[PDB]
């Protein structure tokens, strides 16, 4: 059920399937003739890919949410590269 | 219920707090990436930041690919005109002076400055700066007509309806005619070599351009053309653009029925495609909404104009002259709605905004200030009468004497004496001198405006029979001569109920000026029988008057692309 | 009676 | 090799992109690297510079199925008196193919 | 709720649970994740020691510091040859 | 009657065309021409790109020191004022 | 009657004499002990000017021109070292 | 009128003449700097050797391509031409790095 994302530098971020599937990207990368669990990314890299999975469980849980939603902390020098890998991961 | 941002959104605000330090690696980003980034620089306010690259045209060259974004752009290029920078300016210029640079070049890296030019100079023509855009299609134009090939000239003929649509909007008239001549030079030549290119989207700019000079009879001959050479296979933009004004040359050659069934079709066409809020859909309603104040639809001829201009405001930000044009005829649909009325209030906000938008962006010479103090100055003589206090009344009309010969002057030098707007102020001028109490100067200008607008429209039109009505309510009152105004009462009504009918705004005023007429020399035997005449008029226009808009009115339209072409074409 | 067509 | 924008050449990349998106409608077995990378390029070829390759993609796109379906009907007007078993032989290759085409050019 | 960022070399394991929860029972998950025993690995919270069992309530990490806009890490690695291997967790890069 | 353009008001619409890809080498050029390049970014009517060259103390020390056209100067530092820009706030 | 001109890279460009009076920089060159006439411009590359003396002759037939113009293309690559020139030579 | 320059090693000689006017004549202008007779000199536009009879017309060297902002250009024999220099390159800025 978990779902293994590995980055260009070959590290990976196994993270849940229920938590990846708010991306519409991954979801049309496990679907069709990858449904086979394990995806790879020829060009992200890891320190933004540890993000996006940071952003993975932010979104499932704080979803119609009572409280007030804190900020999604990004860094400054990771915003630029985390942008370009928004639309690709259209999440 | 707190949805969480999106991890798209939540990374644009987080590299435009840092824009500074990744100013330069911006525009390494991919162009949906790249036009978030300026859009969320308008939202914050950073105008300044958002400014500091729209001024490169390669910058704006990626930016202008957003199509589905492109009611965004219009409204942050809106914004940065009013901010200060003139964007609209320094991109026409940059263009310009790359554009000579390749002329010795090959045709592969010229092509692409004509791709960057039509989608740089249609969207300044879509912005509404002509004066900047002809200068982008004159570079353009210049680049097909050096290498002679068969796509130079069938892009040379692309550049000059465009050119003389930019020429249109500018009050260009005089350079007008030379585009057209210029552009059937390519058109024949493409034509000689095999090659029949379509003559509807470059004949029917001259059913605007001949229309804004009032020749209504080259107009309407130009209208039969541009509406043959109408096909399925043209785009919907160059398609909508010819029935709007092929149905305006409709309207002022006196036939109204074979005019809405082309104007509708033009509002159900643009909504399709384009959808309610787009800028091609608000020129349609301007268009649509000159059908409705002619044929005395003025209930929903006011809202047509404010649905219009609503949709323009939504789009094209603040000083923008789309806006004042939007602005002017919602300023005079109001004028002659509150007539009775009186409550010129936002007809006067309107026309001072319209003076407000063009001063700042158009030189005081310009053409089209004269038909915005036109209108402006009939809400001041409509207001002087109103008001009670007589010190008020004697200055607003002198400001409105003021803008009338301002505006008659700049009619004249464009248009020539002998022309229907030079006449039409001389019919201002005859209404505004009753009320300046110059009575003999009245009677000049009424007979100057009656000699002239009947001589070249003929014995029967719609704006002729309000000339002489002008001069009807003149002799009614001041000049005391009842048998002048005899018969030219007796031709008010007359042309009234040819296509107006006796429900007829301005018939009310005829009516009424017959029964003056015959009080005065104790006549009643007539006075009995047209009081009955207002008790009909007062109910059988009422009986047909209930509220109904225009925007439900043509709703989805039975009438297909093929089926309005060919029944105004027969006919 | 309201005035000419602008 | 990040997914910065790039100069990318489209003959080379289609002609990769070509071998995977002729099985992926015709159903067959691709392999796992395959699908990840031919995810990639589509990437690659709609933020291509100076030009975004997007126009020649769903134009070429476009005329593979365009070449695809016509080879398939020729087959299929060929084996006469069994279209019916042919016809959905093919059409469970495709329909679900083409939503697992549909699944590869998300972006 | 408590989040982590346990990791050992190339894995980095994403996590949750609450914040009264056994450190033990987060040895399971990891158990559904790579198939090894619950004592193949050991819990280097902070280049420290971690006993097994505890609680995350004590371990040195709670909710307000474990959100999970910012989750903490926790080193991880499998007895390998009889002998537990120390924790050998890199960075995911050096971007510039 | 139509003079030909000088090669120095020539040269100077190139520089301002090419002004994004030249806006760091421009800082280096003598105080005699930097006042000039930043006065064809104002006839132009670049305001905002002007205000990213007179915020900087660095080489809005340079442009003061061309005191031969300070009526000119007076004139751009009151333009980004009623632009929007406070030059002076920043500057200070 | 004839002024020289040398550059960088020994490049001649030998010229009319009355085509360089628009730089009052080169009748300095020509006055004082300068009285073709040898003159030394090492400071500033051939290529950029071969546009310096371009500019001359575009100077010289448009002087009151009854046609409009056309402007003088200036390449952006070789727009900063040409304004240098401009600046010294005045011109 | 007709703008063009010609290069032997390093020299450039920005002279001017009619359409119509020959090969002949414009040799005694260049024989006013390099003192060289003008029969041994030859020139030699896009390789190819122009006749002394032809005009500059003729040849080739009409106005539009002997504009006085970027005139025609021809080489000079008795090819060496050398080239100018090399401009500084601009980065792209557009283009991501
Ligand atoms: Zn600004």
């Amino acid at each position: 059920m978990y779902v293994k994302l590995i980055s260009s530098d070959g590290h990976e971020f196994i993270v849940k399937r229920e938590h990846a599937l708010t991306s519409g990207t991954i979801k049309a990368m496990l679907s069709g003739p990858g449904q086979f669990n394990e995806v790879n990314f020829r060009e992200i890299p890891s320190h933004v890919l540890s993000k996006v999975c940071m952003y993975f469980t932010y979104k499932v849980r704080y979803t119609n949410s009572s409280t007030e939603i804190p900020e999604f902390p990004i860094a400054p020098e990771i915003a630029l590269e985390l942008l370009m890998a928004a639309n690709f991961l259209d999440c | 219920e707190w949805i969480p941002e999106t991890l798209y959104n939540t990374a644009i605000s987080a590299v435009v707090d840092n824009y500074i330090r990744s100013r330069r690696d911006i525009r390494s980003l991919p162009e949906n990436i790249q036009f978030d980034v300026y859009y969320k620089l308008y939202q914050q306010g950073r105008l300044c930041q958002l400014g500091s690259e729209f001024c490169e045209l390669e910058v704006f060259a990626k930016v202008l690919r957003a199509l589905d974004k492109r009611h965004l752009l219009h409204h942050c290029f809106q914004a940065l005109m009013d901010h200060g920078v003139k964007v609209a300016s320094v991109l026409a210029y940059s263009f310009s002076r790359r554009c000579s640079y390749i002329a010795e070049s090959d045709a592969a890296v010229k092509e692409k400055a004509i791709q960057v030019g039509f989608v740089l100079g249609g969207f300044l023509s879509d912005a509404g700066w002509y004066s900047d855009a002809e200068k982008v299609f004159l570079s353009c134009l210049q680049l097909c007509t050096l290498h002679d090939e068969m796509l130079h000239w069938f892009r040379a003929v692309e550049c000059c309806v465009r050119l003389l649509h930019v020429r249109n909007g500018n009050c260009k008239y005089h350079l007008g005619e030379e585009t057209f001549k210029l552009a059937q030079t390519y058109m024949d030549k493409l034509s000689k070599h095999g090659q029949q290119a379509n003559k509807a989207a470059l004949y029917g700019e001259l059913c605007a351009l001949l229309f804004a000079k009032s020749h209504y009879d080259e107009a309407y001959k130009w209208c039969i053309e541009a509406m043959k050479e109408i096909t399925a296979g043209l785009p919907v933009k160059v398609v909508v653009d010819v029935l709007r004004q092929a149905s305006k040359a409709c309207v002022v050659k006196r036939e109204f029925k074979k005019a809405e069934q082309l104007i509708k079709h033009a509002v159900y066409l643009a909504r399709d495609h384009f959808g309610s809020k787009h800028p091609k859909y608000s020129d349609t309603l301007l268009d649509y909404g000159f059908y409705l104040l002619n044929v005395d639809n003025i209930c929903q001829s006011v809202a047509i104009y404010q649905a219009a201009l609503d949709i323009r405001q939504s789009v094209f930000g603040g000083k923008n002259i789309h806006v004042a044009t939007a602005h002017e005829d919602l300023a005079y649909s109001s004028y002659v709605h509150q007539y009775s009325s009186g409550k010129f209030d936002n007809a006067l906000f309107h026309a001072e905004r319209a003076i407000g938008i063009i001063t700042h962006i158009l030189p005081e010479d310009h053409l089209l200030l004269a038909s915005s103090k036109r209108v402006k100055a009939l809400i001041l003589e409509e207001i002087a009468i109103d008001c009670h206090n007589k010190e008020t009344e004697q200055r607003l009309l002198q400001e409105a004497h003021d803008l009338h010969l301002s505006s008659l002057q700049l009619a004249k030098k464009a248009f020539g004496e002998f022309n229907v707007q030079t006449a039409k102020h001389y019919g201002n001028l005859g209404r505004l001198y009753q009320s300046m109490r110059k009575f003999k100067e009245a009677e000049e200008m009424h007979i100057k405006a009656i000699q002239i607008k009947e001589q070249l429209l003929g014995q029967e039109d719609y704006e002729v029979a309000l000339s002489v009505g002008h001069l009807a309510s003149l002799y009614n009152y001041d000049m005391n001569q009842y048998e002048n105004a005899e018969k030219l009462y007796l031709r008010s009504i007359a042309i009234g109920k040819k296509l107006f009918g006796e429900g007829y705004s301005g018939l009310e005023y005829d009516y009424r000026g017959l029964i003056k007429l015959y009080n005065s020399i104790g006549n009643y035997e007539k006075v009995f029988e047209y009081h009955n005449v207002l008790s009909n008029w007062n109910r059988l226009r009422d009986r047909q008057y209930s509220v109904t808009d225009a925007l439900e009115d043509v709703s989805t339209s039975p009438q297909s692309t093929e089926e309005v072409v060919q029944s105004f074409l027969i006919s | 009676n309201k005035g000419p067509a602008a | 090799t990040s997914l910065k924008p790039r100069v990318v050449d489209f003959d080379e990349t289609w002609n990769k992109l070509l071998t995977t998106i002729k099985a992926v409608v015709m159903l067959e077995y691709v392999e796992r690297a395959t699908w990840n990378d031919r995810f990639s390029d589509i990437y690659a070829l709609c933020v291509a510079y100076p030009e975004p390759l997007g126009e020649r993609l769903y134009t070429e796109t476009k005329i593979f199925l365009e070449n695809h379906v016509r080879h398939l009907h020729k087959r299929v007007l060929e084996s006469e008196e069994q279209v019916l078993v042919m016809y959905h032989r093919y059409w469970e290759e495709y329909s679900k193919g083409a939503d697992y085409m549909d699944c590869l050019y998300r972006y | 709720d408590v989040f982590l960022m346990i990791r050992r070399h190339k894995t980095t394991i994403f996590t949750d649970a609450k914040e009264s929860s056994t450190v033990f029972e987060l040895k399971r998950i990891v158990e559904g994740i790579l198939k090894r025993p619950p004592d193949e690995q050991r819990l280097y919270k902070d280049d420290q020691l971690l006993d097994d069992g505890k609680t995350l309530g004590e371990c040195g990490f709670t909710s307000q510091t474990a959100r999970p806009q910012a989750p903490a890490t926790v080193g991880l690695a499998f007895r390998a040859d009889d002998t537990f291997e120390a924790l050998c967790i890199e960075p995911f890069s050096s971007p510039p």
